[PDB]
RNA sequence: CAUGGGAAAUGCUACGCGGUAGUAGCAUGCUAGGAGCAG
């Protein structure tokens, strides 16, 4: 606060202070000049007190609006990245199958766990040991779910590639076995 | 009770008359203080306010008979001492100015702890 | 990470941010620098520019230490104090730091343009 | 924050007023010089304790930088400091076998695998030269990790089968010295 | 050897109130950060 009305009613009345004092004159002068230091010290009062509070409640609104602003901003990120995200999950499901076993449902509506159960174009199988995969998927295919499945591909736990004549009883405890097969849907 | 919540029930005599007062188990306590992740306590005079929120909970172990957990709070407490003074004399030495007034000597009095347990907040 | 002065070889923690390889100086040393250079910029820690939303304040003599954060003259807590003050600035071994006569030559480095014969010469 | 301008205006004001009371001149005289007083003293201690705030400030972000450096320090060189602590109580605690199989290791005679815990399990073990067979490798007895072992196969770097009379001074060099030996436990 | 009214004026001092500013102390409420314990 060093521009205002009351720095320079108060920069007069010390300068008539200060005069009246080097001139040095009566104690009714002086008794003048401590009552226009007063007075404008009263007027100088308010207008180096409001301006700051005004200037920290505008400061605040700034940071508050600006962040308002930067919210809206990410708001419409958000949407974009969600919107993006199911158009392009969506371009990859649509088989034939989907819309023929849907228009043999009453009304449409069918059980979800099923969608997956018919219309999946690819399935893995997680398998303990040995003992499981001798009985479940013994040979370069096989049959699940009322289809026949063609094994393209087998991997260990550390993702390596497993020839399946590997897979052998004597041959069994030199692999890790978490062991995933992954088929096609064999026809 | 013999236990609720993984807290012991004890009673002592507490300003003019006896009062509950409940204390942990004393391993968990030292168990605590010993392992932990990395830099969340692998030099504690980056983190002090681990030790004093430690003790808070340790404090009603002075009261019981056998001495031992006595011994486990006075040893977080020389502890806690220990690692004020070096952070003291670490910051102090080879940087250049720390100390105006100390307001920290607090923390290794037993006067502290126990107003937790009084009944006026 | 702190390093020794380029100028002093005495440990520091202040590098300018508008310098090309950003050599460790001392608070006096870095301090003639950024008063004798046009390089305004110093990194340390943390980068010593306005910490306000919005506010995009980069010279180190216009900014202020505050709420453990750098602030800008206009965004000040209510006790601040400049930061680039008494020949040096604010950071680390700033008391051990001790000052050499190197500021013209690194001067001329950090702001020649290798075109000409001097900075072979 | 006694070498501040406020201090000596306040000052110069205590000697004003101790000579107006030592002298007792008046009363206006003494009432101006406790204005003075009370002026010299706002301006001395309002000022002494925002630079002292300052101060405290200044010690405070330097500590919590500092803490930050030393974190960030830390974290870069966990990963030897760890294996110097670890080494430092290996050598503290100082198990016969854990210092024979470190010793081992240190020249060089390490195992290939997991050191089993029965009589069986084939343990292997690669010694690189024919003094450690004379000061391990004593016949079919292979005396490792504080443990007997009987020496079944023993094998060089070229796969060949060595026997285990044959290898001798001699005919040590006519080796590829790189063996391996395959032992159970004794 | 039987003691003086009203008015205003200028202090000086004491007393009451309010404000402003400044300082310091107290308690609280929110926020943020960091942490610890219990299920
Ligand atoms: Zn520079
Ligand atoms: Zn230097
Ligand atoms: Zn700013």
């Amino acid at each position: 606060f060093s521009s205002l009305p009351s720095y320079a009613a108060f920069a007069t009345a010390q300068e008539a202070y200060e005069q009246a004092v080097a001139n040095g004159d009566s104690e009714v002068v002086l008794k003048k000049l401590k009552k226009s230091l007063n007075v404008a010290k009263s007027e100088f009062d308010r207008d180096a007190a409001m301006q700051r509070k005004l200037e920290k409640m505008a400061d605040q609104a700034m940071t508050q609006m600006y962040k308002q602003a930067r919210s809206e901003d990410k708001r419409a990120k958000v949407t974009s990245a969600m919107q993006t995200m199911l158009f392009t999950m969506l371009r990859k499901l649509d088989n034939d199958a989907l819309n023929n076993i849907i228009n043999n449902a009453r009304d449409g509506c069918v059980p979800l766990n099923i969608i997956p159960l018919t219309t999946a174009a690819k399935l893995m199988v997680v398998i303990p040991d040995y003992n499981t995969y001798k009985n479940t998927c013994d040979g370069t295919t096989f049959t699940y779910a009322s289809a026949l499945w063609e094994i393209q591909q087998v991997v260990d736990a550390d993702s390596k590639i497993v020839q399946l004549s590997e897979i052998s009883m004597d041959n069994s405890p030199n692999l890790a076995w978490p062991l995933i097969v992954t088929a096609l849907r064999a026809n | 009770p013999h236990e609720f919540c993984s807290q012991h029930t004890m009673l002592v005599k507490q300003g003019d008359d006896y009062v509950y007062l409940p204390y942990p188990d004393p391993s968990r306590i030292l168990g605590a203080g010993c392992f932990v992740d990395d830099i969340v306590k692998t030099d504690g005079t980056l983190m002090i306010e681990r030790f004093v929120s430690l003790a808070i909970d340790a404090y009603p172990l002075t009261k019981h008979p056998n001495q031992e957990y006595a011994d486990v709070f006075h040893l977080y407490l020389q502890y806690i001492r220990k690692l004020h003074d070096e952070l003291t004399g670490h910051m102090l030495d080879m940087y250049s100015v720390m100390l105006t007034n100390d307001n920290t000597s607090r923390y290794w009095e037993p006067e502290f702890y126990e107003a937790m347990y009084t009944p006026h907040t | 990470a702190v390093g020794a002065c380029v100028l002093c070889n005495s440990q520091t923690s202040l590098r300018c941010g508008a310098c090309i390889r950003r050599p460790f100086l001392c608070c006096k040393c870095c301090y003639d620098h950024v008063i004798s250079t046009s390089h305004k910029l110093v990194l340390s820690v943390n980068p010593y520019v306005c910490n306000a939303p919005g506010c995009d304040v980069t010279d180190v003599t216009q900014l202020y230490l505050g709420g453990m954060s750098y602030y800008c003259k206009s965004h000040k807590p209510p006790i601040s104090f400049p930061l680039c003050a008494n020949g040096q600035v604010f950071g680390l071994y700033k008391n051990t730091c001790v000052g050499s006569d190197n500021v013209t030559d690194f001067n001329a480095i950090a702001t020649c343009d290798w075109t000409n014969a001097g900075d072979y010469i």
